[PDB]
């Protein structure tokens, strides 16, 4: 609720920007780093005092003439390098370490536009990516190997965007433009067998090559949600958010109130809805919110650059005491919003290559 | 206005409880967050992270371009030089799909859709609380105006109580269940029947109300009758019981299980005899008390009919030129056309002949072993009795449409050794599922397409391009989307029924088009499923790609497959 | 190959429709779950086969049909089969064979 815009930035590209994300994965004094992708730019911004952003290394795709759609930060353990995967157009993943200066994983199967990139909690090895091509394929980065593919023949006969693990990588809820709200569990026996045999596989050890799983039945579907074009979902704990091309916010929960997500099975059709944050004037889709790092405050962008911010305290929806921040200069179109790991910085980027940044009055 | 407000707070009740519990629920997710979000905050302070580095000039890269990223705020305008990112390939835009080789068959709005019946249990209550003014008071408000007159059609509408769910209504456990009743042979029959359907041999066929009656008779005296007295106590031991077995062409202080009854009642309709081999199926009991069982249940059920036939017909009269005579007969009737394809359909001739009413003959087409029409139906294949293989062009399945049968091409092995993978037919892969090792690889022309890894001739099986059984109405619809998307995975199977390739599929619809291509496309007609067999027109060797021609309109093959990639020598 | 008689997903995808139908008991409704698998899993297609086949089904799995307790059930499906006039007699007396 307490906020302010005190920087401002943006791209001398003038292009249409993408996601930004923030380097979660990080430590108590280390430099509060966030970064942002354009069309084939590829960028990072740390945030400073006196509302200070010094500029950051910047890449660009010179060779691959598409826009970059989705982004994310990455770990390695081994070197205990920070690194962050892109991907866009093509669907092809760059994967790039700031320390080494370049990227050396290069990731291609997927079919069209890859629109989700986004990684397991724990594991950094773990990356299951979205594309036009429905297909929720997961590379495993360390081995460079394909991982089991969710959806498939059963999955979304329309294109997915969006994805989310909880909290501790249990379930990947993900959704698209089909409306279908269908999550698939991550502690199925049979794929930790995969995921542990797909730590170790050496395609030089034996000629038999890697056999990654395919997977065709959620743990739970339906499309009674939206009647339009659901554009976000994430994981609210045990409950499930989502955002629409109808101005309207609901979180909801599988089948009755008393109904586990855990102890659910796919043939589940009930669901709960419990979430009523409705918004307005951001009738378009392909807009992206983000989250706080525990989970408590939440802040949505517009169409005609306004904000839309939220809690999650005792504060629920059977009011919504709404805060709903707007700057004057910030109107032609928030594309992506992306929260620091604290409830104080939060970086706010228009499309037309501009960057707000918004602190808290703590 | 009190019994507005509490018909208002009456449907409140629940509603403020949902409040209460969403807030209840809040809580716990939220401590959970808490437990959650500082589990994993303890590894992030473990994980140490290597600081940000800035850029630095390169000397060999003086040329690359410089971006000054402008400062929207009093802050200066920063710039920084540009790095080319990694150069990669590209692979061909396509779409998730599974593998499979037979065929397939195949909004949001309003809540709630009605006026809850939980507002009538509230109502209801409006009137268990029950003189005249109650009864004007409850027909107020609600449509159906509660007065006592009309708390008549309330208690009526009260009798329904329960809705009776979806189990079966009678009590038909499975017989293994201790519970299981005294269900009668044709009710415990009845589950399976429906369920299985013989086209495939298989329960719930989801690639074929479309089943037979089984309500045929047929010859039962084929047991060899060898009566001894091999079970002590047996229908045998006893002259008595022995002799009035005959006469049917008390038993001991054993009991026998209601779900044993039920069987009993099955197993007579198999033998109508064999009491010898009740013994053997069942050990619980023995052949005498169930000889005796059986005479219970012939003086309680009524005697089986025990029929047999051998029809007019003995031999001869039934020329297979007859057959291609009656065959001329239907082709010079409606099948000179040679454009109405219709599928397969079981026809049902319980008692009349295969007359010109039967479907097949309105559908131009021949009966099958499935046709409920007898064993002398004269629509019927012959067999495909060639003696060196069917596949050439003097047998008849080669040039019918059908796929010699396994049962009925004798002569070319076709039930012979279906195991063993080499055959002397040419016209049976399909049948067994013999296809090619094709390849993926992204073809020349356009995108994806499909190779071979070995020479292969002419005239011979190719892998089926297997999909989807769908409608021409739906066709169009997809494709519609799929035309707008340019995409073209659909296949003009029958007039009836086209098979679409797109979700669902195998790898040879990636093939591309030509218009002299190497490889050819032909529906079969196999096993009452029509399918598309794809055949290579001349002889090809090791890692040729396959190509055949969709067979569009001129407008169209520009419109979709404008690319043929060969010019004229000369 | 790539392929085989059957891919994994239609035997979970048919399974799956198995467990839809209400009318028909949990020890009825699974002796209609491994018949259909083992015939996909071979794919027959004439009558000489499943007459073989199911001889080759009862000593594959018989010991398994002990521990479901679908011996009775599976009989009543071998009923069904001659009713089809798909198996002969014998072939029923060697099934108890196999079985006991
Ligand atoms: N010879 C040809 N020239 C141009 N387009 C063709 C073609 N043969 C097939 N196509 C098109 O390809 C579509 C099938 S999808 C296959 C396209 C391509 N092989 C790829 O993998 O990307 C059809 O809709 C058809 O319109």
């Amino acid at each position: 609720y307490s906020f302010k815009c005190v920087n401002s930035l943006k791209e001398d590209h003038n292009q249409p920007l993408f996601g930004v994300q923030f380097n979660w994965h990080s430590k108590e004094g280390d430099p509060l780093v966030f970064a942002t992708v354009g069309s084939n730019r590829v960028t990072l911004y740390e945030c400073h005092s006196q509302g200070e952003i010094r500029l950051l290394q910047s890449y660009v795709d010179a060779d691959a003439d598409e826009n970059f759609y989705t982004c994310a930060w990455t770990y390695d353990s081994n070197t205990s390098h920070p690194l962050l995967a892109v991907a866009g157009s093509r669907g092809i993943i760059r994967i790039i370490n700031p320390i080494t200066m370049q990227c050396i994983k290069h990731y291609v199967g997927h079919g069209n536009a890859i629109n989700e990139l986004k990684f397991h909690p724990r594991d950094p090895n773990l990356l299951l990516s979205v594309s036009k091509d429905h297909a929720l394929r997961l590379w495993n980065i360390q081995t460079d190997t394909l991982v089991a593919i969710f959806g498939g023949v059963e999955g979304h006969r329309d294109e997915v965007l969006s994805a989310d693990y909880d909290l501790l990588g249990e379930k990947i809820m993900s959704c698209g433009m089909d409306h279908s709200l269908k999550l698939w569990r991550i502690n199925s026996k049979r794929m930790m067998n995969a995921i542990k045999e797909s730590y170790d596989y050496n395609p030089n050890k034996t000629n038999r090559p890697f056999i990654s799983q395919k997977i065709h039945f959620p743990d739970f579907s339906t499309r009674d949600i939206h009647r339009n074009y659901v554009d976000c979902v994430r994981w609210l704990g045990d409950l499930i958010l989502s955002k629409s091309c109808e101005n309207a916010i609901v979180c909801w929960k599988p089948g009755k109130m008393e109904d586990d997500i855990d102890k659910i099975k796919p043939s589940e059709s009930n669901v709960t809805i419990l979430g009523r944050f409705d918004y307005s004037q951001c009738d378009i889709w392909y807009m992206r919110f983000s989250m706080d790092f525990w989970q408590k405050m939440l802040a949505l962008g517009n169409q005609v650059g306004k904000l839309y911010v939220w809690d999650l305290e005792v504060e629920d929806p059977h009011k919504a005491k709404c805060t709903t921040l707007t700057h004057h200069k910030c109107g032609a179109a928030i594309r992506q919003t992306s929260f620091s790991r604290d409830s104080s910085i939060l970086i706010a980027v228009c499309d037309d290559a501009s960057i707000w940044r918004w602190d808290r009055l703590r | 206005k009190r019994v507005k407000s509490e018909y208002m707070r009456l449907r409140q009740l629940k509603r403020f409880r949902r409040a209460d519990e969403v807030k209840s629920m809040f809580s716990s997710n939220r401590q959970k967050i808490l437990e959650r979000t500082e589990i994993l905050n303890q590894e992030w302070k473990q994980r140490r992270i290597q600081p940000v580095h800035i850029l630095t000039s390169v000397s060999s890269l003086r040329g690359t371009r410089e971006c000054s990223v402008t400062s929207d705020l009093d802050f200066p305008t920063q710039v920084i030089p540009l790095k080319t990112l990694n150069a990669v390939a590209s692979v061909p835009i396509m779409y998730s799909w599974s593998p499979l080789q037979q065929n397939f068959m195949v909004h949001g709005d309003r809540e709630c859709g009605f006026i809850n019946d939980e507002i009538f249990v509230e109502l209801v209550n409006a009137l268990g609380q029950y003189s005249d003014k109650i009864f004007e008071a409850i027909s107020s408000m609600f449509p159906d105006k509660g007065t006592a007159e009309e708390l008549k059609e309330k208690y009526k509408e009260l009798t329904e109580q329960q809705l009776p769910g979806a189990l079966p209504p009678e009590c038909t456990p499975n017989i293994d269940g201790p519970n299981a009743k005294s269900v009668q042979r044709e009710q415990s029959l009845h589950s399976f029947h429906t369920l299985f359907c013989r086209r495939c041999f298989k329960y719930d066929c989801f690639l074929h109300f479309h089943a037979t009656p089984n309500t045929y008779k047929r010859k039962n005296t084929e047991t060899a009758l060898d009566n001894k007295p091999c079970g002590p106590q047996c229908y045998q031991h006893l002259e008595g019981a022995k002799e009035f077995a005959a006469a049917l062409t008390p038993p001991e202080n054993v009991e026998w299980s209601g779900a044993e009854a039920s069987m009993f009642r099955v197993l007579i309709g198999t033998y109508y005899d064999n009491f010898c081999a009740i013994a053997r199926l069942i050990g619980t009991k023995t052949c005498r008390q169930v000889y005796e069982f059986r005479v219970k249940e012939s003086s309680i059920i009524a005697p089986a009919p025990a029929e047999d036939v051998d029809t007019p017909p003995r031999k001869k009269k039934r020329k297979h030129r007859l057959w291609a005579a009656h065959c001329r007969k239907i082709q010079l009737k409606k099948d000179g056309s040679s454009n109405h394809v219709y599928n397969y359909q079981p026809c049902d001739h319980p008692r009349q002949p295969c007359d010109s009413s039967c479907p097949c003959v309105i559908a131009q087409n021949f009966c099958e072993k499935f046709c409920q029409c007898s064993s002398e139906c004269q629509n019927r294949f012959p067999g495909c009795r060639c003696k060196a293989q069917c596949n050439t062009k003097q047998c008849p399945c080669y040039l019918a449409v059908r796929e010699c049968d396994p049962d009925l091409c004798l002569t070319c092995g076709a039930a012979d050794h279906w195991d063993s993978k080499n055959v002397s037919c040419k016209n049976c892969s399909i049948q067994r599922g013999s296809k090619k090792h094709l390849l993926l690889a992204p073809s020349d022309v356009a995108g994806w397409g499909i190779f071979i890894k070995d020479p292969v001739q002419k005239n011979e099986f190719i892998s089926e391009y297997c999909g989807e059984i769908i409608s021409q109405d739906e066709a169009d619809r997809r494709g519609k989307v799929y035309d707008k998307y340019m995409c073209s995975f659909l296949f003009n199977l029958n007039n009836d029924f086209v098979v679409d390739a797109t979700r669902k599929g195998n790898k040879i619809r990636f093939a591309n088009h030509s218009v002299n291509p190497n490889c050819y496309a032909k529906v079969m007609m196999v096993n009452g499923d029509h399918r598309i067999g794809i055949f290579a027109k001349r002889a090809i060797q090791t890692g040729e790609e396959l190509f055949f021609d969709y067979r569009y309109s001129q407008a169209d093959a520009l419109k979709y497959v404008g690319i043929e990639r060969e010019m004229e020598i000369p | 190959s790539e392929d085989e008689k059957d891919p994994e997903w239609l035997r979970e995808k048919t399974i799956t429709q198995i467990e839809e139908f209400s009318d028909v008991n949990e020890g009825e409704k699974e002796v209609m779950k491994l018949w259909n698998l083992h015939v996909m899993k071979h794919g027959f297609i004439a009558d000489n086969q499943m007459n073989h086949a199911c001889m080759l089904f009862v000593e594959n799995y018989g010991q398994k049909i002990i521990k479901k307790n679908l011996c009775r059930n599976f009989m009543l499906h071998l009923v069904s089969m001659h009713d089809f006039n798909l198996i002969s007699i014998m072939s029923i007396d060697k099934a108890v064979t196999k079985l006991r």
